[PDB]
Formats: structure tokens, C-alpha cells, sequence
RNA sequence: CCCGGCGAGGGGAGUGAAAAAGAACCUGAAACCGUGUACGUACAAGCAGUGGGAGCACGCUUAGGCGUGUGACUGCGUACC
RNA sequence: GUAACGGGGCUAAACCAUGCACCGAAGCUGCGGCAGCGACGCUUAUGCGUUGUUGGGUAGGGGAGCGUUCUGUAAGCCUG
């Protein structure tokens, strides 16, 4: 015969503090994302499990684009129909800054069950060197 | 003699040969390949 | 001393291992017989020393050895596509052991 | 085959039958005539009565007391039902299946 | 004078029946519908198998725009200086393989990287 | 009205997933050889405490 | 002979080359209905497979990412006439 | 029901111009195999060794074949 690639279950595991706590947004998501499939890939597979656990801090800071800050929506749909169509806007995002990022960072995974599994290893977090114990332990 | 093992021995008077051009065809029906029936759109035929 | 060699669509990973490959008509028999191979396949592994993607060794670069080298497999697979129907065909594939030494 | 107790056909479907067997196989026996002899629901039709059979068989031409057998396992499968008629309104007339079973039971276990 | 056609007729779709490979009921239960069956499966198969290289090509290249990246490099660049290189014709599926020896393939990044004249 | 294709058999079993069964074999007898429910001994030679009209 | 309602039906015993011939009785296929075991399966979406492929169970194959069963996750993908 | 970029997202991941690099098809090359047409060596009814070319296909035409029942070769051959 010949030979696979290798990527059984892997091990992976992380503790990568990608702080982002600045002016790194947008882009910025490419590489929580490209970071949980394995970019450089010490092993991994585009098909196999294990998003390499990252966690943004702050992320209730960003300079978004040139003008996305007052004028871009969300838009959810709730499901009860009654036309009800919830819309928020950014600046309007004082409630829960950690929800964007993530949902930035989401849709660019596979889609589907791996990719869905994968999200998780970002911890949201709006508010630097906080509760940190999402792995408070070690870390990079 | 040894019986068997020879493969034969040697063959029947009348074996008939190859002519075959004298015969072949026979001639399929039509009514084999899966989707069959063929002829027009109409099947003009049966009318005659 | 490890796999490099090439042949068919290259593919070389094995040392005292075997690899099976076209048919190397040219003459494959039971035992092996003055079988070619080169460093020249683009194998930067080698041994320790790196040995970027054909260096030298003009004239006995390294060589192989020979397997069974026969058999002929399965994969016939069928196909007569919507397109009304026509086909269902079958397709085996003769390949080569050869197992190699002195890498 | 120790004791092998079928019932065959029993007039009463298959599916019916076999709600009232399931949670009363493997071990038991003392207890299944128990769970059956107190399980209102005519499906504790031979089923009771296999046992009897399936445990005088091991009896008569067996060894096993009181404390043995434990039904190894059950089952039920289908058989020859009657196939009758019913008017129906209109001239219309629909078929009605009798519907039967085998009940069969082994307690080869000891 | 006689057909009866029978011991024939099982044994046809027996054929496909045991093909049946276990799917999903009536698809390995009927007989009909095991026929049918075989459109993604033996429809799809003779010319699927040939269409898999994207698979593992995506996957290599992957790897190495991947690995190559130890640099910082571009895939776009490996293959150009790796190409106008030496010799090097052979520099594909190697990717996977690459991985089973960083210290093996690194150096061949090096030959690469030495683009320029 | 009616069913517009046949229902599998994954779902006739997976619809009749609530089959259920009693016997909790509780207290069955408190001075006679096992029989009586959880409640009343066996009628015409039952009784709750101390034989009831009749009992052997 | 035995359980059973002097039932049904059945278990043994016997005849038989056979009862894997018991009278529904030669051979007994398929559809459909179960009992047992193995693997999978209760944050996962669509012609249900095919291509990659982890794991688990068997044989371990009596050495090698091997044959059978099953197939998490993944690229594709709207039956036939 | 976001819903007039596929989505995310982008102030350049948009637009103009230049350049190079890679990816990218069942296209092309490479390796083995098959069948029809011609070639060229062997070699002859010839079949072969290499070889240039061709092989999506409905209606429809042409050409090869597989299997069944029944008849002769069968009082043969296989068979408790
Ligand atoms: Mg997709
Ligand atoms: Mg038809
Ligand atoms: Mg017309
Ligand atoms: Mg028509
Ligand atoms: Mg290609
Ligand atoms: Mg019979
Ligand atoms: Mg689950
Ligand atoms: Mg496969
Ligand atoms: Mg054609
Ligand atoms: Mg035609």
C-alpha cells in the first residue's frame, strides 16, 4: 500500500491567550478561526476534532471597521413569528460585548458538527485579566 | 490404458464446424436491453 | 537510509520495507534483477544528512530490490448513468511488489 | 431443548402476546408465575399454561425442583390467521384478519 | 418450449440483493429499490474514485502551506523557489509525509527558500 | 386522510415505545401462602387481617 | 407416561434410513414478523449512499498502519420510469 | 425573515493600471491496461514487438456474445 495522513484523534490541547485587546478586529477573526481548524498543523486535518482552545480577552473592544460601529445590524429572527425580527445594532451592544467576536468569529468554521464543537475553545471574556479560571492553570 | 487425465481422447463423428456465417444472427427480438420498445414516437407500425 | 526512490507517481517512505508499484515490464521475474533508482527523485529525507531534492551520486545513487511482483486486483465498479443505460463494465489492475534494499 | 413448552396458535395475535412475556423472562419462573398470575390482560393466555408445561415437562422427565429454572428466553412468532369477511356499509366489504401466533417456551436453564 | 423463468430470475437480483450491503431497509430488504440503489453508490462510484484527488491534494497542499508557514513563507512562494531550484521535480503528497519529520523537510525549505540567484 | 408513503419499521417500533409494565411485585401476602394483591387476600378465603366470612 | 378443561397445543417415549417425513406432512425461496449477539446512535437537519476516516469487536493476520462486522466526525450528492 | 455580495467579514479581502507566484477540470503530461483504424520490425492464414490515431451518445443502424427449456452426439459421461 502507501500512506494516509496521519491525524488519529490528535492531543493538541492549548491554552493560547490571544488577548486582542485593542484595535484587532474583522481580520482579527480569521485567525481565532484558522487557529481552532490548525493552520500550521503540527498534525491536524481539516476533518478531525479539537478547535487548539484560545482565549480572547477584553474583546468588548474594537474599532470594527470604518463606520460598521453605529450603522451594522445583527438581525436573529427570533422564531414566534408575530413578525417580532429582532435587530441591534453595535454601539447598541453595551449589554454583552463578549456575544460579538464570537458570533464574528462563527460561520467561518465548517459548518455542521465538527466546526460546531469547535467554537467553544474561545471563551468569550469582556474584561481583560478576568476569571481567567477558564484555565487559569497554564496558558501562553 | 490410464483412464481420465488425458484431457480427451479424440472427438465425435459429427461435429458440425464453422460455417456460422451461414447462419449467425437468429436475430435478437427486440425486447432485452432495458429500455426497449423503440420505433417512432407513434410506433407506426401495427397500422399497416 | 531510508526510502526515496521513485517510479510511477513516486512514493517512497519505506526502508527495510516493501512498496508496490507499476509493472516495470521491462522485467520484474521472482527474484529481483538489476533494478534501477536514483537519489534523484526529489527525496529531501535520507538519512540524517538532508539531501535536498537530487543532489549527486551519478551512477549508482542507491537501489532496491524485488517482491512477488504479480497479482492482479479488483475495483471493477459499474456505470450506466441516468442516460438511459448502457455500460456495467468491470476493471481489475496488475501491479508490481518489489520491496527494496540498501536505501 | 430442556422442556421446550410452544403453545402454537392460541388465537390471539402475536403483538399481543408478547407485551405479556417481555418483562417476564430470563430468571424468575417462581416469580414469573407470579407477575403472570396477577397481570390482568387475557394475554396471560397459555402463557401461564406454557410454563406449566414448560416446567412439568422439566418435572416429569427432568430433574429441576422449585428453586431452578429461570426461563432462559421467549419469543412469539406469527402464524395462520383466519381470513373472515365484514359487510361494511355500502356495498363495500373489507377483509378482517383473525390473526394467531406461536407462544413457545424454553427454561433449559438450572 | 419451456422458460418458467425462476431459478434465473432469483438468482438476477440475488446478485444485487447481495450487493445490498447493508443499507437502509427496503433499500437492502426489497428488490426494487436495490436496484436504485446503486445510483450514489455504483453510479457515482466509477467515475467518483477518479474525482477524489481534490481531497487529498487540498489536504497536502494544506499541510504544507501549513508547515511551510514555520518561516511565515506562501505557498505560493515554496513551490516557485523549490521550482526554478535545483532539480526538484518531486515535491508532492510529500506534505503529510513532510509531518513525519519536520527536521527531514524543514531543510528542503531551505533549498527553496534560496530564491534568488 | 391517509399516509402518503409507508411508515418504516424504525418508526412502528420507535411509536410503540411505550408498552409499560406493572407486577411491581410488592406486598402480596401477610399470613397465607404468597397469593392476595396489595390489598385483599383471595376473596371467599381472603381477609385483610383475620379471616373474612370464609378462609379455608 | 406427563402439563391441559377427559380441550387445544405441546414435552418425552416409541416406528422409521430419516419425524431436519407427524399428517398444516417431498424440496421449502422472497416479501413480512421475531429471540440472541456485535458495533453505531438521545446539540443533530435533506434520495440515506459514495470518497476520507477515528474508535470498538472477531481472526489477530502466527511478526508489519492486514481480512470481516460496525461505522463517530468529514467532501460530495434532489429516486427509477 | 436578516434577505439586491452565497455567509462571515472586509476601508481594502472594493476600483483603475503593471508585474510575477500559486490554486484550479474527467482539459494536457506522466505510468500501467483494453478495443477499432494505419504504420513500422518479426513473421506469416498469421499472430505478435513498438507505434501515429480514435473510443460522450437519445431515435436509430451495424457487430460480437452470456444464460434458460426442449432434440441429436447419450445405455456416453456425472450420480445414494
Ligand atoms: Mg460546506
Ligand atoms: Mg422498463
Ligand atoms: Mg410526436
Ligand atoms: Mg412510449
Ligand atoms: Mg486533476
Ligand atoms: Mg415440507
Ligand atoms: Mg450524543
Ligand atoms: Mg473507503
Ligand atoms: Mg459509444
Ligand atoms: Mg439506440
Amino acid at each position: 500500500m502507501k500512506t494516509f495522513t496521519a491525524k488519529p484523534e490528535t492531543v493538541k490541547r492549548d491554552w493560547y491567550v490571544v488577548d486582542a485587546t485593542g484595535k484587532t478586529l474583522g481580520r482579527l477573526a480569521t485567525e481565532l478561526a484558522r487557529r481552532l481548524r490548525g493552520k500550521h498543523k503540527a498534525e491536524y486535518t481539516p476533518h478531525v476534532d479539537t478547535g487548539d482552545y484560545i482565549i480572547v480577552l477584553n474583546a468588548d473592544k474594537v474599532a470594527v471597521t470604518g463606520n460598521k460601529r453605529t450603522d451594522k445590524v445583527y438581525y436573529h429572527h427570533t422564531g414566534h413569528i408575530g413578525g417580532i425580527k429582532q435587530a441591534t445594532f453595535e454601539e447598541m451592544i453595551a449589554r454583552r460585548p463578549e456575544r460579538v467576536i464570537e458570533i464574528a468569529v462563527k460561520g467561518m468554521l465548517p459548518k455542521g458538527p465538527l466546526g460546531r464543537a469547535m467554537f467553544r475553545k474561545l471563551k468569550v471574556y469582556a474584561g481583560n485579566e478576568h476569571n481567567h479560571a477558564a484555565q487559569q492553570p497554564q496558558v501562553l | 490404458m490410464r483412464l481420465n487425465t488425458l484431457s480427451p481422447a479424440e472427438g465425435s463423428k459429427k461435429a458440425g464446424k464453422r460455417l456460422g456465417r451461414g447462419i449467425g444472427s437468429g436475430l435478437g427480438k427486440t425486447g432485452g436491453r432495458g429500455h426497449k420498445g423503440q420505433k417512432s414516437r407513434s410506433g407506426g407500425g401495427v397500422r399497416r | 537510509m531510508y526510502a526515496v526512490f521513485q517510479s510511477g507517481g513516486k512514493q517512497h517512505r519505506v526502508s527495510e520495507g516493501q512498496t508496490v508499484r507499476l509493472e516495470k515490464l521491462d522485467i520484474a521475474t521472482g527474484e529481483t534483477v538489476e533494478f534501477a533508482e536514483v537519489l534523484m527523485i526529489a527525496n529531501g529525507e535520507e538519512v540524517k544528512i538532508g539531501v535536498p531534492f537530487v543532489d549527486g551520486g551519478v551512477i549508482k545513487a542507491e537501489v532496491v530490490a524485488h517482491g512477488r511482483g504479480e497479482k492482479v486486483k479488483i475495483v471493477k465498479f459499474r456505470r450506466r448513468k441516468h442516460y438511459r443505460k448502457q455500460q456495467g463494465h468491470r476493471q481489475w489492475f496488475t501491479d508490481v511488489k518489489i520491496t527494496g534494499i540498501s536505501a | 431443548m430442556e422442556t421446550i413448552a410452544k403453545h402454537r396458535h392460541a388465537r390471539s395475535s402475536a403483538q399481543k402476546v408478547r407485551l405479556v412475556a417481555d418483562l417476564i423472562r430470563g430468571k424468575k419462573v417462581s416469580q414469573a408465575l407470579d407477575i403472570l398470575t396477577y397481570t390482568n390482560k387475557k394475554a396471560a393466555v397459555l402463557v401461564k399454561k406454557v410454563l406449566e408445561s414448560a416446567i412439568a415437562n422439566a418435572e416429569h422427565n427432568d430433574g429441576a425442583d422449585i428453586d431452578d429454572l429461570k426461563v432462559t428466553k421467549i419469543f412469539v412468532d406469527e402464524g395462520p390467521s383466519m381470513k373472515r369477511i365484514m359487510p361494511r356499509a355500502k356495498g363495500r366489504a373489507d377483509r378482517i384478519l383473525k390473526r394467531t401466533s406461536h407462544i413457545t417456551v424454553v427454561v433449559s436453564d438450572r | 418450449a419451456r422458460v418458467k423463468r425462476g431459478v434465473i430470475a432469483r438468482a438476477r437480483h440475488k446478485k444485487i440483493l447481495k450487493q445490498a450491503k447493508g443499507y437502509y431497509g427496503a433499500r437492502s430488504r426489497v428488490y426494487r429499490v436495490a436496484f436504485q440503489a446503486v445510483i450514489k453508490a455504483g453510479q457515482y462510484a466509477y467515475r467518483d474514485r477518479r474525482q477524489r484527488k481534490r481531497q487529498f491534494r487540498q489536504l497536502w497542499i494544506a499541510r504544507i502551506n501549513a508547515a511551510a508557514r514555520q518561516n511565515g513563507i506562501s505557498y505560493s512562494k515554496f513551490i516557485n523557489g523549490l521550482k526554478k531550484a535545483s532539480v526538484e521535480i518531486d515535491r508532492k503528497i510529500l506534505a503529510d509525509i513532510a509531518v513525519f519529520d519536520k527536521v527531514a523537510f524543514t531543510a528542503l525549505v531551505e533549498k527553496a527558500k534560496a530564491a534568488l540567484a | 386522510a391517509v399516509q402518503q408513503n409507508k411508515p418504516t419499521r424504525s418508526k412502528r417500533g420507535m411509536r410503540r415505545s411505550h408498552d409499560a409494565l406493572t407486577a411491581v411485585t410488592s406486598l402480596s401476602v401477610d399470613k397465607t401462602s404468597g397469593e392476595k394483591h396489595l390489598r385483599h387476600h383471595i376473596t371467599a378465603d381472603g381477609y385483610y387481617r383475620g379471616r373474612k366470612v370464609i378462609a379455608k
